């Protein structure tokens, strides 16, 4: 699976969460920024690696980073449809 | 307000206050686009160079410096003249050009900051003879501009007459002259088609 | 109707049409997007009425452009051509309405065409077209040019007017029944009848006089006079080597009558199976659906034109004007391919913007079977060539697929003309000759089928999987032209219908290049050439009939077609006629190679290089406020594709034209 | 009758209640300022510059061919 | 072995073109080809006149190039790139004039950019100012040296983006 990390530069605009195609991310309460919320990545097992969160991130450099891990590819991260590894 | 020279066109508003503009004549709005100070400096320079040029163009056909092989067609005098002396002329012209403007030679540098208060064409040369009374001073400036413009047109005419006649200036029509029809001979689009 | 709203104020805005370009010129990507979306009237600011306005007015403006081009052609023929010399003696003088300047030694390009004329030999068949039309005078050509220019002005005025005449209530463009009926009865039926009238009344007497040898002004200013009872096409004009123009006029009269009859039966509702097409009628009332259908129709008609203009001779002396027939075939084949890939593109756009038809719901079997047929066709067809190569190299010709060895006879390729035995000749040239099909023709035709099927596979996959797929389920949300969906799910590069076209264009170009090479080599080897003396002639062909012996191997194609026949273009530098063709050969090679830059590289390298370069500009205080950017991914693909196709087409163009020009002169 | 169409190109359209004898100009309203702005657009500026440069080079080649002076 | 041999004129691989057999043969062949091409057309033809003009051009080219050096084997005129100004076909004159013109273009442009400092002006050119800068760029050598000396040309590297970060922050 890929690694989706969030950094404190986050401003809690929720655009990453809204752009998530498989609902990997969710906003959580925080005090670091004025919006009082920061995106989290609890369901990183479903991350496919499309980097749409990264596309939608406003900050100067991304407060959300998706690191691709081709060696640890799973069926959920590969979006397998015709074949099942479960 | 219609222009005096062209009563069917609007009067130019940015060229006022300069001698020789009695017939306000800027149909293309060059004074509007660019700075009239630079335009007038260039006009004076062209007038002076061109009147000196007409006098020299006439003189060279007859009289030349000792040595200095002649060229009846004064257009060829540049090639026929001593290259070192021609380079000396260029050197003197460059020295004068640099010194007169102190180094602010460009369209932006000149008439910028210091030197803007300087009159467009005033190089402080031979100003001891300028009449004190403003009426006579303006009349003299207008006379200079008129002679310069006439000299520009006259030099253009001299050069092109030499080109058409392929010969010296003074005989206006050489022996056997029949017309300038055959001078512009290089092929054109319409000419080649017809 | 209100023309006070057309002002030049918007001319300097440069991006008013697209709302996404409101933040003008923050980067060079803005310039590129402006150009890319200039003519995408659907996504531009306004309404559906405005979209229709723009579509129709742009069609009229392009009509005016084409009329201007035709008028320029007529003017060049009239004033800058040797049409007089060609008309009096077509064989000796090559057509040339093209003259070059003497700027930098460029006068070398002009070549001897006649005693008093020197220029560039044209290959468009315009001289033959004029001769068929009956145009034999500079005055006639001049008035044709004047008519074309007047038509250009009229079309320009029509576009400008219709930009405001049509309002939001305008609906005449949605009247499909009226549109089709008018086009079928007037534009096609009445048009064909009127052109038959023109032929009968003007071209037939003039052409008959020209065939006889009469050049009298009074005569220039009794149908079926010379045509025997022989079936049309079975007997060519002995003095011209083309179908009788009276037969052509009768053809046009019959075609116009048939079109009028079809229109009238449709008007009377005689056609009954409306329900079988009602689904398509409801679904495909869209700009892009109609554009795709029309593009495919015109592509197929262009291919049929390419085949017929050569196989069936109808223009005077075009049969013996070998460069003309070859260039016509190649040009129309290329247009067929381009318009077919265009039809695929706009089918994909229609699927994206509108609801698709129900054949998309079993798309997996369709594309799966197409994939299988493509694989099997390619394997068999190309592996026969590879087998021939390997076995011939090993030294076993008896094991190869050829007429002498194992032979694959095209049993289904059967005659239908029923022509008499022999060939038709005209002044030392073979105007018409039967093409004899064998193993080489079998193999090359199956190669053609393979390439066509692979191009169709790419286009159909792009069309059917445009809305969604197993990989990505929101391709509809992504749109039509996007680079990818991300590096995820393994990588979603070029999943868009735009990229499917970007690949189908490569495959169409490959198919058309093979088709061009097949036609060129087969015609040179087995059809074209001269003859040496009931009389029997031994026919000396330009390529010496080597297609049937050498075309069975890829090495034979490489040697006897490319290397052997590139002698003219490769050795064209000293020759005044074709030095330009040699230089264009070289430059097209350069451009094709230069395209690989964009086809192989990626955006990020160039963006980083641009930033490193911009460091120095910033250091020296050269700050471009339209910040430089690397070309987008889709733009890089488009640029690479354009340069690739242009370079390949230029190489083929120069090679074939140089060969033909040298051989015929 | 005046109607708002909600079209930027033709905000309003007028219909006649009967036969009318009125001026309806079909010519567009073009201003010299608008034309000057359009030509000031970087494209026209640089295209004119490049066309003049190319013409100058071509004319130099015409007038002094083969660089005999060099 | 001598300072005199430093000049490209005193080289064993080159010869004056007027004395080069290969150069003479090449030109003779070009003239023969042009005349043969001319002979095809009629005497009083416009193409005949054009071919006469081309033949004259070739002869004048031969006369002009006779002075230039060219290799013995091929006899094609060569371009001297040692730096000798007083030599035929010297590269210095074209080099100097091109360098002046290119610096003119660069200076003009940089000056427009500095004066405008706006993407809107970059897109819609301020034609008056652009022409003013183009005209002003003639003194670019002196102006550029003065700005370099006085520090108005280059800005410290700490004022511009250095690039990507190569270490931990
Ligand atoms: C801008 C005006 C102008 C320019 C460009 C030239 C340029 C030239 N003049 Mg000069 N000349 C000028 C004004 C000018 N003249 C005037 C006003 C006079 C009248 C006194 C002369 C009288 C004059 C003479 C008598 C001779 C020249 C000659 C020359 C040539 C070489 C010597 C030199 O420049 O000094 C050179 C082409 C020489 C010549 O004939 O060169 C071929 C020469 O002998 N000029
Ligand atoms: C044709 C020969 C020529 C001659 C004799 C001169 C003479 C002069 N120039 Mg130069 N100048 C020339 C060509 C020439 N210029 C050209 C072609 C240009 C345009 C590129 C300039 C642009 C120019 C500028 C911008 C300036 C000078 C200045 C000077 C002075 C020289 C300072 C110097 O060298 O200090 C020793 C080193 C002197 C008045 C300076 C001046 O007059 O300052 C008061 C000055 O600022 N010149
Ligand atoms: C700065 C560049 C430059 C220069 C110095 C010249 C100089 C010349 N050109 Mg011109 N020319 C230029 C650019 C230039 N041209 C360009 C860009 C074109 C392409 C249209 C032409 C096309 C052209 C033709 C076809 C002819 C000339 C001719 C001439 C000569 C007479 C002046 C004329 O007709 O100008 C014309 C200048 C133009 C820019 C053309 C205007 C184009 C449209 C209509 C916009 C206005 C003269 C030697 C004529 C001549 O005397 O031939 C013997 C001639 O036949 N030129
Ligand atoms: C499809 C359209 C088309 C095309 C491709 C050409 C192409 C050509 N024409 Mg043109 N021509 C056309 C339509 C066309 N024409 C029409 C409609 C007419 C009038 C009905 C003419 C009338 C015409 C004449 C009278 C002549 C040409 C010539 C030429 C050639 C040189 C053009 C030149 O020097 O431009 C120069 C460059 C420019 C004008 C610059 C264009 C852009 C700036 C902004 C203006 C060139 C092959 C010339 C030729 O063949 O000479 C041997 C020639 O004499 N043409
Ligand atoms: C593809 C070609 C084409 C088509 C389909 C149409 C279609 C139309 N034109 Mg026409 N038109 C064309 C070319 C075309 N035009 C051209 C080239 C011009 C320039 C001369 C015009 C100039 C023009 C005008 C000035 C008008 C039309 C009008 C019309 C309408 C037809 C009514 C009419 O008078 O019919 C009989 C034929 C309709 C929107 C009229 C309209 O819309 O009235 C409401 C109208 O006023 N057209
Ligand atoms: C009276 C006869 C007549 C004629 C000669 C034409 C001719 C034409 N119509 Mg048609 N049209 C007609 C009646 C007619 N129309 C009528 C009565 C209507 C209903 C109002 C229309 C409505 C109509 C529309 C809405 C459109 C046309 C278009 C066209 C052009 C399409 C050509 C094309 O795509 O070729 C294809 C050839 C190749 C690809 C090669 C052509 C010039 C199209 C166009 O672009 O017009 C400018 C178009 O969009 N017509
Ligand atoms: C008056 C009757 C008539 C005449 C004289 C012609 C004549 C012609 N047609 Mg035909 N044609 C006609 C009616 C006619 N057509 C009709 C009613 C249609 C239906 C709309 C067509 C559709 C048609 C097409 C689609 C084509 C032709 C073509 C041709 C040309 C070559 C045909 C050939 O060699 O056939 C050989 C003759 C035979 C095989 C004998 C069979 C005759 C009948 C079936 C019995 C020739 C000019 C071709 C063309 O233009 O090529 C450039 C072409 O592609 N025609
Ligand atoms: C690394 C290669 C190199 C470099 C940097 C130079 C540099 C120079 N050479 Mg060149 N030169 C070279 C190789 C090189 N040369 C070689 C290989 C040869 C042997 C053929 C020569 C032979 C040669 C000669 C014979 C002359 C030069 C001259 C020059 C000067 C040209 C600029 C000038 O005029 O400045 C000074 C400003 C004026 C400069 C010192 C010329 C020179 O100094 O002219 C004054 C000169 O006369 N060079
Ligand atoms: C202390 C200090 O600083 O010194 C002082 C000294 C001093 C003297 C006091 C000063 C001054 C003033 C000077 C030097 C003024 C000079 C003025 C001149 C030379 C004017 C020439 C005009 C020529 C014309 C109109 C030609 C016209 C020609 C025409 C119309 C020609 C026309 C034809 O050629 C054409 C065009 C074709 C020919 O075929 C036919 C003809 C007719 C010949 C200063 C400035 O204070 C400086
Ligand atoms: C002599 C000679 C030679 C040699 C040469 C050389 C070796 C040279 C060198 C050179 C060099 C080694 C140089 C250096 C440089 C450096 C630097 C550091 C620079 C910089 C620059 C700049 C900064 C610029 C700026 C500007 C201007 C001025 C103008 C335009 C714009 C701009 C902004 C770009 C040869 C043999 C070749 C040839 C013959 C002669
Ligand atoms: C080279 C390259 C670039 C860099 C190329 C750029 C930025 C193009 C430069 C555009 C110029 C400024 C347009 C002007 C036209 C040419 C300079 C014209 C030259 C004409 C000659 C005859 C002189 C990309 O950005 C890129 C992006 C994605 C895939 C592949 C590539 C790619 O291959």
């Amino acid at each position: 699976s890929h690694a989706v990390k969030i950094y404190d530069t986050c401003i809690g605009c929720t655009l990453c969460v809204r752009a998530c195609p498989t609902d990997v991310l969710e906003m959580v309460p925080a005090t670091v920024n004025a919006a009082k919320q920061v995106a989290s990545s609890p369901r990183v097992e479903d991350c496919v690696g499309c980097k749409r969160c990264e596309t939608a991130c406003p900050t100067d450099f991304l407060s959300i980073r998706v690191y691709l891990q081709e060696n640890e590819e799973t069926q959920y991260s590969l979006g397998l449809d015709l074949a099942d590894w479960s | 307000s219609s222009s005096k020279s062209l009563p069917f066109l609007p009067k130019p508003q940015n060229l006022g206050g300069l001698a020789g503009g009695d017939a306000e004549f800027d149909p293309l709005g060059f004074s509007d686009t660019f700075d009239v100070k630079w335009l007038r400096e260039s006009e004076l320079k062209h007038g002076r160079v061109c009147m000196l040029a007409t006098v020299g163009f006439v003189a060279e056909q007859y009289i030349q410096f000792p040595g200095f092989t002649p060229a009846e067609d004064a257009l060829q005098a540049i090639y026929t003249a001593p290259p070192n002396i021609t380079a000396l002329l260029l050197f003197a012209c460059g020295y004068i050009e640099s010194s007169a403007y102190d180094g602010k030679l460009t369209m932006l540098d000149m008439f910028d900051g210091e030197g803007a208060k300087r009159a467009p064409g005033d190089l402080n040369f031979g100003k001891r003879f300028l009449p004190g009374d403003k009426a006579a001073a303006d009349d003299l400036a207008t006379k200079e501009l008129s002679n310069g413009r006439l000299a520009m047109l006259a030099f253009a005419g001299m050069v092109h007459h030499n080109l058409v006649v392929k010969g010296p200036l003074f005989p206006l029509f050489p022996e056997g002259w029949a017309g300038p029809q055959g001078s512009w001979d290089l092929d054109s689009t319409a000419g080649a088609l017809n | 109707a209100i023309f006070r709203y057309v002002n030049a104020t918007l001319w300097s805005k440069a991006g008013h049409f697209n709302k996404a370009l409101s933040k003008g010129a923050k980067t060079t990507t803005w310039i590129w997007n402006l150009h890319a979306s200039a003519h995408d009237f659907d996504i531009q600011q306004g309404s559906a009425g405005l979209i229709a306005r723009k579509v129709f007015s742009s069609g009229l403006a392009h009509l005016s452009l084409v009329f201007f081009w035709l008028g320029g052609m007529h003017f060049h023929g009239a004033y800058l051509s040797n049409y007089s010399a060609w008309l009096k003696d077509p064989k000796s003088v090559a057509p040339s309405s093209h003259i070059a300047y003497s700027l930098v030694g460029q006068d070398i390009l002009n070549s001897y065409t006649s005693q008093y004329f020197s220029g560039i030999t044209i290959t468009s068949g315009f001289f033959q077209l004029y001769r068929s039309e009956g145009i034999v005078t500079q005055s006639q050509l001049k008035y044709a040019c004047a008519a074309s220019l007047i038509a250009t002005l009229i079309c320009l005025s029509g576009s400008y007017l219709h930009m405001q005449l049509m309002s939001k209530f305008t609906s005449f463009y949605k009247k499909f029944q009226s549109l089709s009926q008018s086009h079928l009865i007037i534009m096609f039926g009445f048009g064909s009848v009127s052109f038959s009238a023109h032929q009968i009344h003007e071209a037939l007497p003039i052409n008959s006089l020209l065939d006889s040898g009469i050049w009298d002004p009074q005569l220039f200013s009794a149908i079926l006079l010379g045509t025997p009872s022989a079936i049309t096409g079975k007997l060519l004009n002995p003095s011209t080597g083309s179908i009788f123009l009276s037969q052509v006029a009768a053809h046009h009269l019959a075609v116009g009558i048939v079109f009028i009859t079809l229109g009238l039966i449709k008007w009377c509702n005689l056609f009954f199976s409306r329900n079988a097409i009602l689904s398509l009628r409801l679904a495909y009332m869209d700009y892009h659906a109609q554009l795709s259908i029309n593009l495919a129709v015109w592509a197929s008609l262009s291919m049929v034109a390419a085949h017929h203009l050569t196989e069936i001779p109808v223009y005077p002396y075009e049969s013996t004007d070998y460069p003309t027939v070859l260039c016509l075939f190649v040009h129309h084949a290329c247009l067929s391919g381009f318009f077919t890939v265009a039809s695929g593109a706009h089918a994909s756009i229609f699927v994206i913007r509108q609801l698709p038809t129900s054949e998309i719901r079993h798309r997996d079997p369709i594309i799966g079977h197409l994939i299988w047929v493509c694989i099997a066709l390619g394997l068999h067809s190309f592996g026969l060539y590879c087998h021939n190569d390997t076995l011939e190299a090993l030294g076993r010709p008896e094991d190869t697929f050829c007429d002498n060895s194992i032979q694959l006879k095209p049993i289904f390729a059967k005659q239908f003309l029923g022509l008499q035995p022999g060939i038709e000749v005209l002044d030392g040239k073979i105007v018409r000759m039967t093409q004899e099909l064998g193993t080489a023709d079998f193999m090359v035709h199956h190669i053609h089928a393979f390439t066509i099927h692979v191009t169709l596979l790419i286009l159909l996959k792009g069309v059917l999987y445009a809305r969604n797929s197993r990989l990505v389920s929101d391709k509809l949300e992504l749109g039509f032209a996007y680079p990818c969906d991300g590096p995820g799910r393994g990588g979603t590069c070029q999943i868009s219908p735009w990229d499917h076209l970007f690949l189908a264009v490569f495959w169409m170009y490959n198919c058309l290049s093979v088709v061009i090479f097949h036609y060129f080599w087969k015609m040179q080897s087995d059809v074209w050439g001269s003859y040496v003396h009931h009389s029997s002639l031994t026919c000396s062909h330009y390529s010496q009939g080597d297609f049937s012996v050498n075309s069975i191997t890829i090495n034979g194609w490489l040697r006897n077609l490319l290397w052997s026949e590139a002698s003219q273009v490769i050795q064209s530098y000293a020759l005044p006629s074709i030095c330009s063709y040699g230089f264009i050969f070289l430059a097209a090679h350069f451009v094709w190679a230069f395209s690989l830059m964009f086809l192989f590289s990626g955006r990020a390298y160039w963006q980083e290089l641009i930033e490193s370069i911009l460091w120095s500009h910033h250091k020296l205080k050269i700050v471009p406020h339209i910040q430089p950017r690397a070309l987008s991914i889709s733009q890089g693909r488009a640029v690479g594709l354009t340069h690739y196709v242009l370079g390949g087409i230029g190489c083929t163009w120069a090679f074939i034209i140089s060969r033909m020009l040298v051989l015929t002169t | 009758i005046v109607m708002k169409t909600n079209d930027w190109d033709q905000p309003e359209i007028q219909l006649s209640t009967g036969a009318s004898n009125q001026i309806n100009y079909i010519t567009p309203v073009v201003a010299s300022d608008d034309i000057k702005a359009w030509l000031s657009l970087n494209v026209n500026f640089f295209s004119i510059l490049a066309l003049l440069t190319v013409g100058g080079i071509i004319e130099i080649q015409r007038f002094f061919p083969d660089t005999l002076y060099w | 072995n001598t300072p005199e041999h430093w000049t490209i004129k005193a080289s064993k691989r080159l010869e004056l073109c007027k004395d080069n057999k290969a150069y003479k043969k090449k030109f003779k062949d070009e003239l023969y080809k042009t005349e043969k091409q001319q002979k095809k057309y009629a005497t009083g033809s416009a193409v005949y006149a054009r071919f006469n003009k081309k033949i004259a051009q070739i002869k004048n080219r031969q006369e002009a190039y006779g002075d230039r050096l060219c290799g013995k084997q091929d006899g094609n005129p060569r371009v001297v790139a040692t730096g000798e100004w007083n030599v035929r076909a010297s590269v210095m004159w074209p080099a100097s004039i091109f360098l002046y013109t290119a610096g003119w273009i660069g200076w003009a442009g940089r000056s427009y950019l500095i004066r405008t400092n706006d993407e809107t002006k970059e897109l819609n050119i301020d034609v008056p100012l652009a022409l003013t800068c183009m005209a002003s760029g003639f003194s670019w050598p002196v102006a550029a040296w003065q700005e370099i000396v006085n520090g108005e040309m280059a800005v410290p590297s700490s004022q511009i983006h250095p690039g990507g970060p190569y270490t931990q922050s």
